[PDB]
């Protein structure tokens, strides 16, 4: 099946080179847009990089820009992330993350099962205003998010995805465009809004539920994530 | 038998008596009061400028947006036809197609041609490629025409005089449809799913009640091989092309003909015949290397299509009826409005 | 003003058009031949040495070749004989020995008028193939040519014989002047069936250029 | 007398009565045949040859060039009327000159090229140089521009303008005896291309009449019109060279002193010069007028 | 044999045993469907270009 493995962690002394390798397996790589999204030990999710299908397009974090290199080599179906001048600001959990564009398309379906890397001592603000909610088995809660710009297009969708990170797991689409229902989702799940305020409804909740739920805009790079909402109970 | 031939011919002959003592009216008469459409001024909103041979099929998606078209280039290619953009470009196995097929799940297309089979792609795979996902292989003629009842079934018109329905689950043909002593060229299908109509080159028409294999109405009329069929949106009537250079309208409550559409200065056959959303209009493809659409109630031609530099093979129109998708035998598709 | 989907899906689509680009400058490099005749002549003969439609790949000369041979196709040829409007050339084959009886060599003539004198095939050349020369040879020593032939008066020679039969499938061509009829006596004895069919091929394509060229 | 030193070079610049005489009328019938031509020619390609392949590239090049060099044709008429009195300031000058220049070099050029595709499409056959998509030609057609332009720009950079007598000169092809680059670009313009499309003529010639292809009609037609193509280049180009080469060698033997030798070479160069504009004039009759297809 | 003399029969007296209606009925049922669903026809009443998919 679809399959995304990293590798390339381990303790990196400031100012290292440390070079990030991801394997995939399973799905058509060379035509899939690959982005790397890390995420800090107890922070929420992080956009670094992005490579589109052909490298024709490459794109970078604020963060990282001039730091780190992503580079993608179909023949072998590897990606790769070159970290130079590590810092301590940069000890976090990076992803792999598949992406394909077209129309009706689901991009972020995939997620890859994370790499743990430990360094030794105008951009859309997107909002949740919640930390944690209690919730029971058997009830419906509602999350919202917030954006600054709005993320409605003259188009006539608006980009915004949801993600779920259960515990001791790697993030999985469920709403793509904040309105579409993303494959091996159930149907409990519902995206709504409008611009610069939307909503998550997850009626009858149940186990498998719990965890932390983030909000992402791809109206235009960078990509940014919410804080996170926690779900517990 | 001498018995049987003559009580063939006796039927035949009650056949055309009751059909001669329902016609009390032609539509023309009926339809004269009508005020005339006037003048159908059509632009080239669009232009698909990806194919690089003979287009022979095109079909539209159950959304006015994506549209999938067939090239002896051996090429299927799905059309973003709002931003000209190729979602997909499908290589096929045998670049001898001439008929193609939109799912209206939007989850499958189908491929079809000389080498009579007709080939299921997939769309929407966890791959994230296009991949075969059934071959149908029980045909003996070219495939001509092929259109989905839904993800699981699609019926098809082959070469062979007859008509197939699948099923796509086992790949074996549920149903066999066989009253054509001639090629079939052209297939349509009822807003229902229910029925279908398909038109061969002994040039007459059947009505095909498509849950068990029957005959249930025979049109005639066309004086040559019928090349395209199309349902009228209300579902009660069809259009047929034949390459006479006249289009025809046949009502099945009725079972006769209703209204010819012929013209003099036209002497080409038609390729292609489509409704709008409303029925007022029929557009039908030419040898001309241009459209003519037609007032279908009045009988008189309302406007041309002339963008095209070949025999325009196939023709489509959107769901909501918001544009027209024209292609023909040079590599272009051109959407009008 | 694209939004990044929107530039990523337009970058999607001009990769799918450069693929759609060198998919097409590789097939225009291609040398499509439509392979007909009669369902008992050397078809399989020609096509030895190299349900539906059955296509055959060979390369000659570092020239790809690709033979259409649409036999198995009951159906009326009207409906798909436009198909392959645009082919190189057509490679027709004639049993000599087909003469006997059951006629076959009127069938011939009557699909090779069909086929030559065809409003797809105006300006397409014809490679004429004539097979079985020996027992054709076998054949005429003992038999006479007169039951094909009512209105032939000629020595039952070979070579008299072979000449009158090429002229009797050559004078059929209605196209003499846009069209050219190559016709060779298909032998065994070594590969030079594919000669002569590359030859052939190579003046087509040397017409064609000049067509293009505006100067032919 | 003369030695008016052009620039400092000391050339032996003439005025002549034949000039006005012979050279005014020529030139009018070439501006009105060449330019009906060009014009006729341009208008089918821009409308009737949406076809666009790259020997109709290369083609609408070649007539592109010389109706350019038809509109620029009439400046130079009207100082023929005179003994060459420049009556259009400085800057139609340098224009004029520097766009003939690069107008002959540019036909030159493209019928070159068509030589060349032609014989890419007759002795090879299967070559990928026979199937260029319409970019690769047009990137090659804006190459060829660029080494004309390259190579003629050393005409617009000079206040050509001077003094003859009392009244003005627009002439570039004076009898200086320091060559330049532009002497040797104009012995080169029909030197090497003289080769390629003789070259290219007869083995073109000789394919198609050895591989028995002189039998269809339009195959004898295209070897005449091979033929002819290269005779009117021949017939054209070769006077005005002929004369070059005779008043270099005058140079080299009379050792740039006296003018009046000089007198009736420099009087003869500018009438057989009236033939490089004929080229143009009577290359779309023959180019694309003449061709089978309409 | 004569199986497809048979199934001919078959086919022709089946087709025979069908309801049939008047075609000035037929005629004004589909002038009827058309005059209804004219308002929604954007091609034959051309829509602004504020509202139509194909503007540009
Ligand atoms: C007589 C002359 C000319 C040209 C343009 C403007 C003025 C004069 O023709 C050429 C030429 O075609 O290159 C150089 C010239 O001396």
């Amino acid at each position: 099946d679809v399959q995304l493995v990293e590798s390339g962690g381990g303790l990196v002394q400031p100012g290292g080179s440390r070079k990030l390798s991801c394997s995939a397996s399973g799905f058509a790589f060379s035509s899939f847009g690959m982005h790397w999204v890390r995420q800090a030990p107890e922070k929420g999710l992080e956009w670094v990089a992005y490579i589109s299908s052909g490298s024709g397009t490459i794109y970078y974090a604020d963060t990282v820009k001039g730091r780190f290199t992503i580079s993608r080599d179909d023949p072998k179906n590897t990606l790769f992330l070159q970290m130079t001048s590590l810092r301590s600001e940069d000890t976090a959990m990076y992803y792999c993350v598949r992406s394909i564009y077209y129309y009706g398309s689901s991009p972020f379906d995939f997620w890859g099962q994370g790499t743990t890397l430990t360094v030794s001592s105008s951009d859309i603000v997107m909002t949740q205003a919640t930390s944690s909610v209690p919730v029971t088995p058997g009830e419906s809660v509602s999350i919202s998010c917030r954006s600054s710009k709005s993320l409605l297009h003259s188009n006539g969708n608006t980009y915004l995805y949801w993600f779920l990170q259960r515990p001791g797991q790697s993030p999985q689409l469920l709403i793509y465009r904040m309105s579409n229902l993303a494959s091996g989702v159930p149907d409990r799940f519902s995206g709504s809004g409008s611009g610069t305020a939307f909503t998550l409804t997850i009626s009858r909740l149940e186990a498998e539920d719990v965890g932390v739920y983030y909000c992402m805009q791809h109206l235009e790079y960078p990509l940014t994530f919410g804080a996170g909402t926690k779900l517990e109970l | 038998l001498d018995q049987l031939r003559q009580e063939a011919e006796q039927l035949k002959n009650q056949i055309r008596d009751a059909r001669k003592a329902c016609a009390d009216a032609t539509l023309s008469q009926i339809t004269n009061n009508i005020d005339p459409v006037g003048r159908i001024q059509m632009r080239t909103r669009r232009t698909l400028r990806g194919h690089l041979a003979k287009i022979y099929a095109m079909h539209w998606g159950t959304d006015s947006r994506l549209l999938v078209s067939a090239s002896q280039d051996g090429k299927l290619i799905i059309w973003d036809s709002y931003t000209t953009n190729k979602v997909h470009a499908i290589p096929l196995r045998s670049s001898w197609v001439m008929t193609c097929a939109y799912a209206p799940s939007g989850n499958y297309v189908a491929c079809g041609g000389l080498d009579n089979i007709c080939s299921i792609y997939n769309l929407k795979t966890r791959e994230g490629n296009v991949r075969v996902s059934r071959e149908l292989a029980g045909h003996t003629g070219y495939l001509s025409c092929c259109r989905f009842l839904d993800d699981n079934q699609i019926v098809t018109s082959s070469g062979d005089t007859t008509c197939a329905l699948w099923d796509i689950e086992t790949g074996q043909q549920t149903t066999t449809f066989t009253g054509h002593t001639g090629d079939v060229m052209s297939l349509s299908l009822a807003p229902d799913t229910r029925l279908f109509v398909s038109g061969a080159c002994d040039a007459s028409a059947k009505l095909w009640d498509v849950r068990e294999g029957m005959c249930r109405q025979t049109f005639t009329g066309h004086e040559s091989d019928i090349n395209a069929i199309c349902f009228f949106p209300n579902g009660n009537a069809f259009a047929t092309g034949s390459d006479d250079a006249t289009c025809r309208l046949f009502d099945l409550r009725a079972d006769q003909e209703l209204m010819t559409y012929s013209h003099d200065n036209i002497i080409c056959g038609i390729t292609s015949v489509s409704f709008s959303k409303s029925g007022r209009l029929l557009l039908a493809g030419y040898d001309d290397f241009n459209c003519n659409v037609w007032d279908a109630l009045k009988a008189d031609r309302a406007g041309v299509l002339a963008g095209h530099d070949n025999r325009v093979s196939c023709l489509g129109v959107t769901d909501d009826g918001m544009a027209v998708a024209t292609g023909s035998w040079d590599s272009f598709l051109k959407i009008w409005n | 003003t694209l939004s990044a989907e929107d530039k990523a899906a337009v970058e999607r689509s001009k990769m799918i058009d450069r693929n759609l680009r060198e998919d097409g400058e590789k097939a225009a490099r291609e040398v499509k031949l439509l392979l007909l005749g009669a369902g008992e002549s050397g078809k399989s003969t020609i096509v030895k040495q190299m349900t539906g439609i059955v296509e055959t790949h060979f390369t000659f000369k570092d020239l790809h070749f690709k033979m259409f041979d649409v036999g198995a196709q009951r159906s009326e040829r009207k409906k798909w004989i436009h198909c392959f409007e645009g082919v190189t050339a057509i490679i027709f084959c004639v049993a000599l020995s087909d003469y006997d009886l059951v006629n076959r060599m009127h069938e011939s003539m009557k699909l090779f008028d069909s086929i030559c004198n065809n409003k797809w095939f105006t300006d397409t050349s014809i490679i004429l193939f004539l097979n079985k020369k020996d027992l054709f040879e076998e054949k005429i020593k003992k038999s006479p040519l007169t039951i094909c032939y009512p209105e032939y008066a000629g020595s039952n020679t070979y070579e008299e014989a072979a000449a009158y039969i090429q002229c009797q499938f050559e004078d059929l061509n209605k196209r003499k002047d846009t069209k050219e009829i190559y016709t060779h006596f298909t032998c065994s004895t070594d590969t030079k069936n594919v000669q002569f069919v590359f030859d052939a091929v190579t003046d087509v394509i040397i017409k064609n250029n000049l067509k293009d060229c505006g100067l032919f | 007398d003369h030695f008016l030193e052009i620039d400092k070079k000391n050339c032996c610049v003439f005025r002549d009565d034949f000039i006005v005489k012979v050279l005014p009328p020529v030139l009018g019938l070439e501006f009105i045949f060449g330019l009906l031509g060009n014009g006729l020619a341009l208008w089918i390609f821009c409308f009737h040859l949406k076809s666009w392949k790259s020997s109709r590239i290369f083609l609408f090049n070649l007539a592109v060039a010389d109706f350019l060099l038809i509109i620029c044709l009439p400046f130079l008429m009207d100082n023929y009327v005179r003994r060459w009195d420049w009556k259009f300031g400085d800057i139609p000058c340098r224009l004029m000159l520097f766009m003939l220049a690069m107008n002959r070099q540019g036909s030159i050029i493209f019928l070159t090229v068509v030589a060349v595709d032609r014989y890419f499409r007759v002795v090879h056959p299967h070559h990928a140089l026979n199937k260029i998509s319409n970019r690769t030609a047009a990137i090659i057609s804006c190459l060829l521009w660029g080494i004309t332009i390259g190579l003629t720009v050393h005409l617009l950079k000079k206040k050509m303008p001077i003094q003859n007598g009392g009244a003005n000169l627009c002439s570039s092809f004076s009898i200086c005896h320091t060559f330049q680059w532009h002497e040797a670009m104009f012995l080169l313009e029909f030197f090497l291309p003289l080769g390629i499309i003789l070259f290219c003529s007869a083995r073109i010639i000789w394919s198609l009449r050895q591989r028995q292809m002189d039998r269809h009609a339009k195959i004898k037609r295209a070897i005449t019109f091979i033929m002819v193509v290269a005779i009117v280049f021949v017939i054209c180009f070769l006077p005005s060279v002929v004369v070059r080469i005779r008043i270099f060698w005058l140079l080299h033997t009379s050792g740039t002193q006296n003018c009046e030798v000089y007198r009736s070479v420099d009087l003869a160069f500018f009438i057989t010069l009236s033939f490089t504009y004929m080229n143009s004039m009577l290359d779309p009759v023959v180019y694309y007028f003449s061709s089978p297809s309409f | 044999s004569i199986a497809q003399a048979r199934k001919l029969v078959e086919q022709l007296k089946m087709e025979a045993n069908i309801d049939r209606i008047k075609v000035s009925k037929a005629a004004a049922d589909l002038m009827a469907y058309c005059e209804a669903h004219a308002k929604e026809d954007p091609l034959l009443t051309p829509v602004p270009a504020s509202e139509n998919p194909f503007r540009e």
